[PDB]
């Protein structure tokens, strides 16, 4: 994340952060909406033009956590996946359309005041939501700027939603309504952006109408990091919420 | 399950069930009151 | 369960998300 803050303790305990094995690397940010279920972007587990293509048993999915570094005794867990499913639809080629992949753990994860799942959007929420100039929340262990540069404890900046024109009219680039966009505008003082590390990692709004923490978009990717004039995007999760939930439906 | 998640999904044990706030969700807030 | 002890500063890995081939 660049240009944002610590957070706190217990602040996001919905973070996950995806850890390559062979290698050991940090891969990506995820979000946890079960006991057994973890969202976070395809292209962290997917990307034929850089040979990525991971399997279950090459990954593992670290819940509870706030330092980067230590294995936090007594409050991470890791957990082992049973299953990756990735959105059939996912356009890799092209824009990243449908950026989305669900994780399912080989077990059930204990919740506690550090491990509890986000809300996924309904229709109303959605609708109420996603407007120009509401500010989200975007969490991770990523960059501190483009490209060490690692944080040494979760980050969290917050960053309002974009007009869809500005979104079009930033790249060259074909946008699609299964992502919006998100930051501030040029020479308005404050910046900020995800950076590589954060993908996959949610973008969450809290409701004033019933005080939930709502995950409305996945960090999905941008032109670099905290451009001027540029803008991070984000897979739209309810405009893909039926297929999370055929996919839990059907495997959970 | 999916579904026993979700009754209390989206509600933070340290911040929601204590009925605290964390230091930047007021802006979050107010960008619904007075950014736009 | 996975050993903890087979754990620090671990890299992050490039990202293709903020460098997406469709750009080059
Ligand atoms: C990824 O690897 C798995 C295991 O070899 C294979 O079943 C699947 O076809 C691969 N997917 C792609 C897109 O290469
Ligand atoms: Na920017």
């Amino acid at each position: 994340i660049v240009e944002g803050s610590d957070a706190e303790i217990g602040m996001s305990p919905w973070q996950v952060m995806l850890f390559r094995k062979s290698p050991q690397e940090l891969l990506c940010g995820a979000s946890l909406i079960s006991d057994r279920w973890v969202l976070t972007a395809a292209h962290c587990l997917l990307y034929p033009p850089w040979d990525k293509n991971f399997t279950e048993n090459d990954l593992l999915v670290r819940i509870g956590k706030h330092s980067r570094t230590r294995y936090e005794r007594n409050i991470e867990k890791i957990s082992m996946l049973e299953k990756i499913y990735i959105h059939p639809r996912y356009n890799w080629r092209e824009n990243l359309d449908r950026d989305i992949a669900l994780m399912k753990l080989k077990k059930p994860v204990a919740f506690s005041d550090y491990i509890h799942p986000v809300c996924l959007p309904d229709r109303e929420t959605a609708a109420s939501l996603l407007q120009a100039g509401y500010k989200g929340r975007v969490t991770g262990w990523g960059n501190l700027k483009e490209t060490k540069g690692q944080p040494s404890v979760l980050q969290v900046v917050n960053l309002p939603i974009v007009e869809r024109p500005v979104c079009k009219d930033s790249t060259r680039i074909r946008i699609t309504d299964n992502m919006f966009c998100a930051g501030y505008k040029p020479d308005e003082g404050k910046r900020g952006d995800a950076c590589e590390g954060d993908s996959g990692g949610p973008f969450v709004m809290k409701s004033p109408f019933n005080n939930r923490w709502y995950q409305m978009g996945i960090v999905s990717w941008g032109e670099g990091c905290d451009r001027d004039g540029k803008y991070g995007f984000y897979t739209h999760v309810f405009r893909l919420k039926k297929w999370i939930q055929k996919v839990i439906d059907q495997f959970g | 399950t999916f579904g026993s998640g979700e009754a209390d999904c989206g509600l933070r044990p340290l911040f929601e069930k204590k009925s605290l706030e964390d230091k930047t969700e007021r802006e979050l807030l107010e960008s619904y009151i007075d950014g736009r | 369960e996975f050993d903890p002890s087979l754990l620090a500063d671990a890299p992050t890995a490039r990202d293709p998300g903020r460098n997406p081939e469709f750009l080059r």
